[PDB]
């Protein structure tokens, strides 16, 4: 069982928006504003999409946004397209070290 | 402990 | 040409040892803390260990503490992971990730721990 | 030089 | 969380003075610190910077060889030793934290003149 | 004395409107680096960071403030102009010989 909880899979039609939730607890996502999101293609290196809940690195599309409410963080992908089909992991911070979610497979229908 | 965790993750940020 | 490249992965027996290397290029290695993150086949990411920019402070996850040793040589731009007393559960792809944001990953290296077949 | 300038402005960033 | 300068005053040309900056509400040891000054009715001018551990310093061409920046992390204080003061050094002196200058003090007044104008 | 970076001496605006403060640098300042900042100073008060790295905004800063950069010139925009916006605004850049500042711009609200 993964430290942080994410949905196993989320599907969406091209152009739409999907939200990937990530539930932690009092002592990680709730305790800190240190949640990050990563995109991973099969057999490839993970890629940082968003750090510190809502902040986006320079070369990352603005279709990706991050937010946090209580013990849950969220990643939103708008203008969903084919290249967004991948695995998505959220990471938080904790007293014993960074935690990861189980990851979420995103499927675009075409 | 938590003190040792923060010290382990330190980086040098400048211009 | 900014990238991380792991190596030293391979197939080993339980109780055996293995040593991973991570070559950094295209940035100032000395300035960033570095981490090891691993991923079992078809499973999520798991943080293993971290070492400071100057190698003075290290920290390990409870699952590898006492068995794994992280280290770095800033003069040769390399991150290391000495793995001892390997178990089947340690079987994973091992990535090295830069800084506290994990803002840069390598392609990864395979570590398989089994006996005979699997 | 530019090297010494960047070295002077460095800060310690962690968690 | 705040910065508070002190040590400013009125001095004669060629005289010396030492500015202090008391930091509170954060870990002083972790941030590089700077001195920025502002002449009457003029823009801000960066004077000097010192590393988080005081190992690397850097000065502007206008104060190099005359000003000395230093810090004592154990008392949370930034210092600025000013020697061979000139009229042009007359300004409000601020201390600013980090490379973003994301935290300033209210400033301290330094005037170098001999009653003329 | 002429300031390293050039800003307009003053800009006035009616409440509710938007004003833009320009900041012209040189070859090796605003153009060479993406390290431009903007500061707000009230009289007798400590300067306050509004925007760093051209366009990035610190946590406690209103989203009425935005920053951009085109070539050797950076710009600060204040929207929904109100009374509390009347102050001095300085731009800063980065350079091989150290951080440079503009002469400052006095903003007047009518």
């Amino acid at each position: 069982q993964s430290a942080l909880t994410q949905p196993a899979s989320v599907s969406g039609s091209p152009g739409q928006s999907i939200t990937i939730s990530c539930t932690g607890t009092s002592s990680d996502i709730g305790a800190y504003n240190y949640v990050s999101w990563y995109q991973q293609y099969p057999g490839k290196a993970p890629k940082l999409l968003i750090y510190d809940v809502s902040n986006r690195p320079s070369g990352i599309s603005n279709r990706f946004s991050g937010s946090k409410s209580g013990d849950t963080a969220s990643l939103t992908i708008s203008g969903l397209q084919a290249e967004d089909e991948a695995d998505y992991y959220c990471s938080s911070f904790a007293n014993s070290g960074p935690l990861f979610g189980g990851g979420t497979k995103v499927t675009v229908l075409g | 402990t938590l003190e040792k965790l923060m010290k382990a993750f330190e980086s040098l940020k400048s211009f | 040409q900014v990238q991380l490249q792991e190596s030293g992965g391979g197939l080993v027996q339980p109780g055996g040892s293995l040593r991973l290397s991570c070559a950094a290029s295209g940035f100032t290695f000395s300035s960033y803390s570095m981490s090891w993150v691993r991923q079992a086949p078809g499973k999520g990411l798991e943080w293993v260990a971290v070492i400071s920019y100057d190698g003075s402070n290290k920290y390990y996850a409870d699952s590898v503490k006492g068995r794994f040793t992280i280290s770095r040589d800033n003069s040769k731009n390399t991150l290391y992971l000495q793995m001892n007393s390997l178990r089947a559960e340690d079987t994973a792809v091992y990535y090295c990730a830069r800084d506290r944001y994990f803002d840069l990953w390598g392609r990864g290296t395979l570590v398989t721990v089994s006996s005979g077949g699997g």
